[PDB]
């Protein structure tokens, strides 16, 4: 098992009535654990576990850098906005985090996007910027002529992030650790149905054109999914039904 | 948390100067070194974020985050190098934590030293110049007569350098055989008519 | 890479008074810091300036002492009210955090040099002396050293250089880091400064040669009012000339 | 300047059963730009104790939603969910297919 921690960040230019201009939220794996918008202004838990582990002076500090993070982000997008030479709303999106692989292995990704396509990805690797055109080639040669930026980058990615993501995983062992098996059970619908639920972790592997379903969210915090056209592995274990 | 440096340090021109600096977060990511002269502001000469060396010119960071401890080595240090030196250390929440500094003092290779105490006018001033870097000036003993400290003046054409204190004073009876009474100059000390 | 600018340089200002200096950046960068240093002293955190809200202050700076204000990223202003000489300081902006060029480390501007006395009628410009070199000296190692003397100046704000045939000279001199008390038992004593300018005698005996030591005094300002009986000690340039001789 | 229409999915946290209490969630994932709405339906009655999660992120820069509410299946009573997005010129209804 694979267990990630990252952040998004989601900028709306002139936004609509209703629409917060910023919002960062972010997630250990499939849990949203922190959030902040431009409405609330603070930093608040998203999950119980964070708030019990996690003392004041952490929502205090990350609340400070988050409205200066939201005050860049208007900035950047206008920066956009005036080198494409655009009008209206617009949108400007991040994306940061890493992972930790089963055998200790580590990954570390950053990207941005604007109006919802790739427009700048990191190489922590090469310490350099993919840029996807002129205007973020500009951005690229910015920030790549700044070494610190660069090494400041790598070093949350390689080093910060998955500090941050083992203390997470060990504020939330319970919750975020727990395996639940999947309840299957055959259906003979027609117009067969190997129909699961209530399990977690979502990952689930399902097999007899074979006609797959999306793996959705349940509401209490278990997925399902189903396989039309058993075999079912799920946290290593497998399961057989018959007709 | 707490940065912790040394206090005054001296150090031979041409040879190498470590100044080493400790701090207790072990959370702590980034690591900068500072250089302020007496009159500025301080001024980033460098920073290091991973284990292991990291050279700049004749500056090379050092950094041992297991035993957590920031060093700044200057090889073939010199007296442009006499500064306060600030070791600042930087947490998760991108705060950053200064040091008290420690301040160098690169005392210059006097070739040939020639000691001496002269006489100029326009009151009138007494000049000891020439002697070596081991010799130190100390303050009078008498309030009317006031005495400087040494001084390394640099005549970057010659490829010259001389240590200087200046004392003068309103009082008769000071003369420049009795102004650095005080101060342990050397027995062969020039003292003109 | 980010430049910061502080206002004012230097002031002289009387107890009980309030002043207001400012920091200005060229470019938006996230974290704005306030700082105080002595000459000589520790680096001082003072407070931390939040956009648009109120600094999150040290312990022992209170708001009302040192109130700080953060309009937008690049801009920010810090008061000392009620001033009082145990303020007198070198309160220094900094500036660090995330910008269009990326995160950029912690800079610091030039600072700002408070000098508050308990009344304005003790600045004073300095005296400036220039002594030719000896002729012992001028045998013995065929260079001759100049020396020049700022004395009776107060507070200590001053800025001595040379100055040779009208360009002002910076190999060969040597000036005092910090000046000296004229008499270090009193509190608001009057300072001193020396420098040197070390030159070759075929230099000095030169007598078209044009040696100038200038000290640049800042005292008051135009806005400043004065009632005594003599001459204002505004912020002024005074000078000691000599030729050299064979 | 991209815009992705809404994948509308709606369905049940257990296996419905008439007369068994359970939550009809509404998941809507994959669409582009982030404002959008969202309403359940009873039998074309707009239910309004419809809770849901705030607007969550993908990978691929699209946005997803879940809608839900605390519900009791009948053999008679029909449900659906409508979504309004810049995609749409309409609001698009789909029905609850029960599992039978
Ligand atoms: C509190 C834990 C919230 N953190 C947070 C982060 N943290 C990531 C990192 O500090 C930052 O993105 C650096 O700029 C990476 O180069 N990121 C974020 O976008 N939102 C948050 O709420
Ligand atoms: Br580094
Ligand atoms: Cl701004
Ligand atoms: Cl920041
Ligand atoms: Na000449």
């Amino acid at each position: 098992r694979t267990h990630s921690l990252r952040y998004f960040r989601l900028g709306v230019s002139d936004p609509i009535h209703g629409v917060p201009e910023f919002i960062s939220v972010g997630y250990v794996d499939s849990h949203p654990i922190t959030t902040y918008d431009s409405v609330t202004r603070q930093k608040e838990p998203r999950a119980p576990w964070m708030a019990e582990n996690l003392a004041p002076d952490h929502w205090e500090r990350y609340t400070q850098l988050l409205r200066g993070w939201q005050q860049m982000f208007k900035v950047e997008l206008k920066r956009l906005q005036r080198h494409y030479n655009h009008s209206g709303s617009h949108t400007y999106q991040r994306m940061i985090g890493c992972e930790l692989l089963e055998d200790g292995s580590t990954t570390g990704f950053l990207q941005y996007a604007y109006d919802g396509q790739d427009f700048l990805i990191f190489n922590k690797d090469t310490l350099s910027w993919l840029a996807v055109d002129n205007v973020a080639h500009t951005i690229k040669q910015a920030w790549e002529a700044n070494q610190h930026e660069l090494l400041y980058q790598k070093n949350w990615l390689e080093e910060e992030c998955i500090a941050w993501l083992k203390r997470f995983l060990e504020y939330g062992k319970d919750t975020l650790q727990r395996t639940e098996p999947p309840l299957v059970r055959v259906n003979r619908k027609e117009t067969l149905f190997c129909k699961a639920h209530g399990f977690y972790p979502p990952e689930i592997y399902m097999t007899w054109e074979i006609d797959y379903g999306d793996i959705l969210p349940s509401g209490d915090g278990t997925y399902q999914a189903w396989a039309s056209i058993c075999h079912v592995e799920h946290s290593g274990v497998h399961m057989v039904l018959q007709v | 948390e707490v940065e912790q440096n040394s206090g005054p340090l001296s150090v031979p021109e041409g040879a190498i100067a470590s100044l080493n600096c400790t701090y207790s977060d072990r959370g702590s990511q980034s690591f900068f070194w500072y250089r302020q002269y007496s009159g500025k502001s301080p001024e980033l000469i460098m920073f290091i974020y991973s284990n292991g060396d990291k050279e700049d010119g004749r500056f090379t960071a050092q950094l041992n985050k297991a035993s957590q401890y920031v060093s700044l080595l200057i090889r073939d240090s010199q007296p442009s190098d006499s500064a306060t030196y600030l070791c600042a250390v930087r947490d998760a929440g991108n705060m950053l934590t200064f040091g008290g500094g420690t301040r160098l003092m690169v005392k210059p290779n006097i070739q040939n030293p020639d000691p001496a105490v002269y006489q100029l006018r326009d009151k009138s001033v007494c000049l000891f110049t020439d002697f070596d870097s081991q010799t130190n000036v100390s303050q009078s003993k008498d309030s009317d007569v006031y005495i400087t400290d040494k001084c390394v003046l640099d005549m970057r054409s010659m490829d010259f350098k001389s240590n200087s204190a200046v004392a003068w004073s309103n009082k008769s009876d000071f003369a420049c055989a009795n102004a650095f009474n005080n101060s342990i100059i050397p027995e062969d000390t020039f003292f003109p008519s | 890479s980010a430049v910061i600018s502080q206002k004012p340089s230097r002031d002289i200002c009387q107890r009980g008074t309030s002043l207001t200096i400012q920091c200005q950046v060229d470019s938006q960068v996230t974290m704005m810091f306030w700082y105080r240093q002595q000459p000589g002293q520790s680096l001082t955190l003072i407070a931390t300036a939040n956009q648009g809200s109120e600094a999150t202050y040290e312990s022992g700076f209170v708001i009302d002492k040192f109130p700080i204000s953060r309009p937008n990223l690049t801009f920010s202003t810090l008061t000392v009210s009620n001033m009082s000489p145990e303020d007198s300081s070198i309160y220094l902006c900094s500036v660090g955090g995330d910008s269009l060029i990326g995160n950029q480390p912690q800079h610091f501007g030039d600072g700002t040099r408070l000098s508050i006395l308990e009344d304005l009628k003790n600045v004073f410009p300095p005296e400036v002396a220039v002594f030719e070199p000896s002729e012992a000296e001028i045998s013995h190692t065929q260079k001759a050293t100049l020396v020049c003397l700022a004395t009776g100046f107060y507070p200590d704000h001053v800025e001595l250089s040379w100055w040779v045939n009208g360009k002002e000279v910076h190999s060969g001199v040597c000036t005092d880091p910090q000046p000296l008390k004229e008499q270090p038992a009193l509190n608001d004593s009057r300072y001193a400064l020396s420098s040197r300018l070390r030159v070759s005698a075929t230099f000095w005996q030169n007598p078209r040669n044009h040696f100038r030591c200038q000290v640049q005094f800042y005292g008051l300002s135009e806005n400043d009012e004065w009632t005594q009986d003599r001459a204002k000690p505004v912020t002024q340039i005074v000078s000691a000339e000599a030729w050299g001789r064979a | 300047m991209i815009q992705r229409t809404p994948k509308i999915q709606v369905y049940s946290r257990h296996p419905a059963e008439n007369g068994k209490s359970n939550f009809l969630n509404c998941y809507v994932s994959g669409f582009h730009p982030s404002d959008i709405e969202v309403d359940l339906l009873k039998n074309g009655e707009r239910i309004e104790k419809v809770e849901h999660s705030d607007l969550s992120f993908s990978k691929d820069w699209s946005f997803y939603l879940l809608y839900y509410t605390e519900f009791t299946p009948t053999e008679k009573d029909e449900y659906a969910c409508r979504v309004n997005h810049v995609t749409l010129s309409q609001p698009k209804i789909v029905k609850w297919d029960r599992d039978m």
